[PDB]
């Protein structure tokens, strides 16, 4: 009985898979990016408190 | 003597390997029944928040 709602969430996954392949490399970058800049706040947390 | 050549031939070793078959697969029939209202939960809902 639950099988069109299987049909949907088959279909869901493939579009939600090509979406996320469309988006992941920027998301990525701005990752690695984001470490850079994370791992600059954790080596001044003290200072970012005091600010 | 042709069926008893392709028996032999389709069920020449496989007894162990039969018996993993069976017991596997009732096994894994009876722990999805166990969990089959996961199962049933995951399947309504998960379209939800694939969609949106």
């Amino acid at each position: 009985p639950r099988m069109p709602q299987i049909r949907r969430d088959i279909t869901g996954l493939a579009n939600l898979g090509e979406v996320y392949a469309d988006a992941s490399p920027d998301l990525f970058d701005g990752l690695d990016n984001a470490v850079t800049t994370a791992r600059t706040l954790n080596e001044q947390r003290g200072n970012l408190d005091q600010a | 003597g042709t069926l008893l050549d392709e028996a032999a031939t389709a069920f020449g070793g496989l007894g162990p390997s039969l018996q993993r078959l069976v017991d596997s697969t009732q096994a894994i029939a009876g722990d999805f029944r166990a969990n089959i209202d996961p199962v049933n939960d995951i399947i309504e809902n998960s379209g939800p928040i694939i969609d949106s």
